[PDB]
């Protein structure tokens, strides 16, 4: 059986309720357990068997649900709930799965990206390589999308991202985006773009360089 | 209640009333513990124009516990006072005399103008630095900051700077230009037992009468009177079979006074039956007719 | 209660890698035993059980491949895996089952072990320099960094100035590459007009080489 | 209190080699038979002693004596081993009851170790030091259940 | 250290979970304290040490925080919680301060005000001065912008303003506005007008009159 | 526990004034011991406190010009004002310090006491009319009202038809005046159709000058 976590990212502040959904692709009973990782930390039980506190776990936590519809309650959210909440099915033995996730961040406002672009340097061009390198600091939502451009045609399948864990002061995420060229597929080229759409910004910023 | 002679005394003194400071990029620093936190002279000593506390409000500071105190010593200008604190920046803050920004304590700081100028050039203070400084760190180096790309080479010269700069303290300089002593008394409380508690004054101490009594840390109550006991010399009060205080060593004295109980017993009326007499008479038992 | 996972390092594709668990803090010999392993982009998934009848059970994609066994004498748990694959790349954790009535759930973790799958062989990696420009700077604030490429296995620490700048710092976790090597990047935020006078270095130590390169970052 | 970097070969006077480099303090302060009992108790370090003469210069000399506490050292040191800096011996506590016999001044003459043999019980048990002719009840017997079936 | 309240003026019917926020300049550690002063009457002691409730406070009250972010909860509103809510910092004695404050109202809808204007009297006139009245009644939000026209130019720095406590009944408020000119400066300009602006009104409301 | 502030009253900028505060139900020579005040259009203020041994402390504002003073034998409160300025116009009060562990806060406040500071002398109300007009009715309804101004000190009662009419009334704070003399005003809603029918009758009363005018309010 599949479970589908809802939202992949939830935002809510220290003293927000929060409410995590899972749905199940077909009934499961009162068979879940929903379980709760630190960064860093292995994870911890929560509640089994729909609603069934377990012992350990704070009177903040609490939960319910049946078939397919379950939902995990933090009553107030506190800086060490900043967690992947993840829920799990029990009816299908032996196979147990989980759900994608649920990731509880601490909200604080909305916060714009600085963007930068950076050219390859002459040290990997000799080497026949050419890696352009975007970088995205101090925002939030953690999620941002960046749409690498050459010669304003949009890439795809040649890049890869990296994303920090939120910064424990200011609340926010940054991105590193790098678009992979060989140098072969860099001299064809002459501009070189990082263009970013995120929920502080009015409209998508594009910053950009000419090839030499 | 009964205390001990107080001595002993914290040197606050010695701190406050020094015949020196030391520079704000070499502050020192002496420690404060195993002694009484008596804060007597720092309470209105007229000469304070600033006193803030971090930690805890100065009306409870003279009455609860430590296990160190640490007093940091030195001299700046009055308009660096701002930046003995918690959450400051600046180059005293930052460079010269740092303090946590979570800080338990407090700030006492005075004007020295009659004291420390003349111009008085024995004051330094660090301008220079790669980084700023860690709570309680003192940098005393004196190496060539460096500020350009060319190495100085253990010399001044372009983009090369003797890190530590002196103050023109002078007699006549207007009041934010002036030195100030600042003292920053540093307080914290650890798993070790604490040893550096307010003074208490005794009550005068009152034999045969009925009180409740308070010697040290042990609670009684009765009648004190003179004891004919001698105790060890670590000793401090004595017991009776059944788990009784039977007598106490009083903290000032060195004497010893046993315990008697408050006078008691049961009253009985003595009559002749009321069938020829309504006169009675009333016996205390158990006890002495100068306590009824 | 108590558990330790070991046994996790560096295999090639198509070799093996043989994990452990310490257990303690309870009688081992009563519990069902499990595997779990966190892969990046997946999740948490589970692996295998071996219960106290001596009973096992593997996902169908794991069935054929790996052994699990317990040794009670010991209080410890083994798991044998064959056949490895690049895609078996993950956090390997052990877990304690129990239960209430007719409900199962998992209470105890290890803190897991990092097994890597890859056939390249350890990699000192090549650091270049991220230089600062005018395409770099906005509104008088700027950056400049590095970044760190083709390196193997992980980790790779990144800092600047040899620890002294600690503030505006941001480095980023690596991501593997289709070479089978690793790359990583980092970036410090300094005011614009610091750029050509205040000098930074990105400095990279790359442990499993004993590689460190200490990178003069300028315009 | 400083941490020390204590010599793994510590000790007119001239030569002092117990340690090289410190860091910061917390705490300071300023036929021979010498016996001491060091304890920590909630933080607090405690030093008992007792120093007299002796008439042997061959082994620990028998004899009954008692300690009384000197010095109150209230620093939160953790102790878990100890090194002593240079004929000694050394033994170690145990959670023992005892009886102490205190004559009319309140100096410890003479003692009982409750757990020694069963005299000693007897002694403990009659809450005397002395025992007249008799039987006494002391303790109870039971045999304990080991395995299960 | 200064201390920001948000908001200046919290709206929310009896019932309602009502948050108010306090923020320090720099960190406080947990020495926060919060109080509750009702009209006519001292403030009370709420909340001390950022989480330690008082005796005697309603258990509905509750609080929590650090460094420099602290929230006050009221887990249901009641009519007599109608009161000016204070923080105050006790990191640093002796000098205790307070924040601004947040009222907290009792929320009826919202409510237009009806705007009259009221020309200077004779008798006022006849010694030199003359002051223009505008009543803004039975209104809710408390807010309400009063512009000044003279010639329909703004007026500035020549005119105050009064307002009346959130009604008993019809929980609104009423707001006296007064632009006093001098009579040489009032025989000087023929029209005199005062609009209104107000979250009940779809657009701002001009009453206006001629001199004589 | 109770306590009662007094002394309150009218002084002229450059004068003094002395409070004092009843100080019942508690150990009073056992508690540290403060006064606060509060300004309309400031908030509440910390002005000074006394503590058990006998220290003192003030804000910058304050110090050299205020004395805090505690008689424990008569468990009595005083603070001497001297060197008063109009910005020192607040209501003060006294007020019980309490603390747990290392925690400082206030628990205990009286009723307080207005001290107002002006060079004006006590001056009667000029009272004027707000007639009613086409430009004060709007949908059948209409209002009519009075403007009180330049009296000192407060207060100022306004009620209409001696007390006869207790709804439709608006009757607005006080505001100080640069004159140094206070302002206020009131208004009845009235039907439009009243106007010129019934009789409102403004009726302002300054107790301080023993002053009262009935202001017959028309068209
Ligand atoms: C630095 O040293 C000076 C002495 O050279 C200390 O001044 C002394 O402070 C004490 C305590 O305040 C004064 O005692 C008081 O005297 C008044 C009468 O003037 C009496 O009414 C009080 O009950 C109390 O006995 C003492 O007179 C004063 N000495 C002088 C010459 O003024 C000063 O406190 C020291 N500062 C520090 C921080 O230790
Ligand atoms: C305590 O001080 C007094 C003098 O004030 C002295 O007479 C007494 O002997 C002292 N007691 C002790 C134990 O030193
Ligand atoms: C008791 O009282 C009676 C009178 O009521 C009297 O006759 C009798 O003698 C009295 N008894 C004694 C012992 O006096
Ligand atoms: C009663 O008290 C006096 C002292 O006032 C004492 O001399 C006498 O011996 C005491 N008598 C008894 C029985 O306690
Ligand atoms: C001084 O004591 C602090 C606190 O334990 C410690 O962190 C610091 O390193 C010590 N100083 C030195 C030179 O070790
Ligand atoms: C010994 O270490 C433990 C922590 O493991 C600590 O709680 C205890 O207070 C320490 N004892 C002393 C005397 O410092
Ligand atoms: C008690 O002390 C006195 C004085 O030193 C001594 O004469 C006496 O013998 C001692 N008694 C005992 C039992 O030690």
């Amino acid at each position: 059986i599949e479970m589908t976590q809802s939202p992949s990212s939830l935002s809510a502040a220290v003293g927000d309720r929060v409410t995590i959904t899972c749905r199940a692709s077909q009934s499961i009973g009162s068979y879940l357990n929903w379980y709760q990782q630190k960064p860093g930390k292995a994870p911890k039980l929560l509640i089994y068997a729909a609603s069934s506190l377990q012992s350990g776990v704070p009177s903040r936590f609490s939960g319910s649900g049946s078939g397919t519809d379950f939902t995990l309650t933090i009553s107030s959210l506190q800086p060490e709930d900043f967690a992947i909440y993840y829920c799990q099915q029990s009816y299908v033995s032996p196979t147990y799965t989980f759900g994608p996730g649920t990731k509880v961040d601490i909200k604080r406002t909305v916060a714009a990206p600085s963007v930068f672009i950076f050219p390859p340097s002459d040290e990997q061009l000799k080497s026949g390589t050419a890696s352009v390198v975007c970088l995205l600091n101090n925002f939030y939502p953690r999620e941002a999308k960046v749409q690498w451009k050459v010669d304003n045609a949009l890439q795809s399948g040649n890049s890869q991202e990296s994303v920090t864990e939120q910064d424990s002061k200011d609340s926010t995420y940054s991105l590193s985006s790098t678009l992979t060229l060989s140098k072969a597929d860099y001299e064809k080229h002459k501009v070189y773009a990082c263009e970013v759409t995120h929920q502080g910004l009015s409209s998508p910023v594009t910053k950009s360089f000419n090839r030499g | 209640v009964r205390f001990p002679n107080i001595t002993n005394l914290c040197p606050f003194g010695e701190v406050f009333n020094a015949t020196r400071f030391a520079s704000v990029y070499a502050w020192n620093r002496k420690r404060i513990s195993n002694c009484v936190a008596d804060y007597s002279v720092l309470y209105n000593s007229a000469s304070f124009s600033t006193f803030k506390c971090y930690g805890v409000s100065p009306t409870k500071l003279n009455d609860l516990c430590f296990t160190n105190v640490y007093a940091d010593s030195f001299v700046i200008r009055g308009d660096e006072v701002r930046q003995i604190a918690p959450g400051q920046t600046g180059k005293i803050a930052d460079y010269n005399y740092k303090l946590p920004d979570d800080f338990t304590g407090c700030v006492i700081a005075w004007n020295s103008n009659n004291l420390d100028s003349k111009g008085n050039y024995n004051y330094l203070y660090r301008l220079f630095r790669k980084s700023n400084l860690k709570p309680f760190e003192r940098d005393i180096s004196t190496e060539i900051y460096q500020a350009g790309s060319t190495p100085c080479n253990g010399v001044e010269g372009f983009n090369c700077y003797f890190p530590l700069q002196s103050y023109g303290f002078q007699p006549t300089n207007g009041v934010g230009y002036q030195p100030y002593r600042v003292v920053v008394l540093s307080f914290e409380l650890l798993h070790a037992p604490a040893t550096v508690c307010g003074p208490k004054k005794s009550t005068n101490l009152v034999k045969n009468k009925c009180v409740n009594f308070n010697f040290n840390g042990l609670t009684g109550t009765g009648v004190l009177t003179e004891s004919n006991k001698k105790f060890l010399p670590f000793q401090q009060f004595g017991r009776d079979i059944a788990d009784t205080t039977d007598a106490v060593r009083d903290p000032q004295t060195l004497e010893i006074l046993d315990i008697t109980p408050c006078s008691f017993g049961g009253v009985s009326v003595i009559t002749p039956g009321t069938n020829t007499s309504n006169q009675v008479a009333v016996l205390y038992q158990d006890v002495n007719c100068t306590e009824v | 209660v108590q558990l330790v996972e070991s046994g996790g390092g560096l295999v090639q594709p198509g070799g093996s890698l043989r994990l452990s668990c310490a257990a303690s803090g309870f009688t081992f010999s009563s519990y069902d035993m499990h595997w779990v392993r966190q892969t990046t982009g997946k999740g948490l998934e589970w692996v295998s059980t071996i219960g106290t009848a001596g009973d096992t059970y593997y996902p169908d994609s794991v069935k054929g491949r790996f052994t699990i066994s317990r040794e009670d004498a010991k209080n410890s748990l083994y798991l044998q895996m064959n056949s490895l694959r690049a895609g078996d790349t993950a956090v390997y954790y052990c877990a304690r089952g129990d239960s209430s009535g007719y409900y199962y759930y998992f209470d105890y973790w290890g803190q897991g072990t990092l097994l890597t799958v890859s056939s390249a062989s350890t990699k000192g990696p090549s650091v270049f320099p991220l230089a600062p420009s005018s395409k770099s700077t906005s509104g008088g604030t700027a950056a400049l960094g590095c970044l760190v490429k083709d390196y193997f296995p992980e980790p790779v620490t990144v800092s600047w100035n040899s620890g002294a700048l600690t503030s505006g710092v941001h480095t980023f976790p690596a991501v593997l590459q289709s070479s089978g090597l690793y790359s990583l990047s980092s970036v410090v935020t300094v005011p614009s007009s610091s750029l050509g006078t205040q000098t930074y270095i990105c400095n990279v130590n790359h442990k499993p080489s004993n590689t460190k390169v200490d990178k003069k970052v300028e315009p | 209190v400083c941490e020390f970097q204590f010599c793994n070969d510590p000790f007119m006077e001239s030569e002092f080699r117990v340690y090289s480099s410190a860091n910061n303090c917390t705490f300071e302060y300023v036929k021979n038979l010498r016996e001491f009992v060091f304890k920590n108790i909630d933080g607090y370090f405690k030093i008992y002693s007792k120093h007299t003469p002796i008439n042997l210069v061959r082994d620990l000399p028998q004899g009954f004596s008692a300690l009384e506490p000197l010095v109150d050292l209230p620093i939160g040191i953790n102790i878990t081993r100890f090194q002593t800096l240079l004929a000694y011996y050394v033994g170690y506590l145990q959670p023992r009851t005892f009886l102490l016999k205190y004559n009319e001044n309140g100096t410890i003459t003479d003692a009982v170790d409750c757990a020694l043999d069963p005299l000693s019980e007897t002694k403990c048990t009659l809450k005397s030091f002395t025992v007249e002719k008799g039987i006494y009840q002391t303790s109870n017997f039971r045999v304990q259940p080991t395995e299960s079936i």
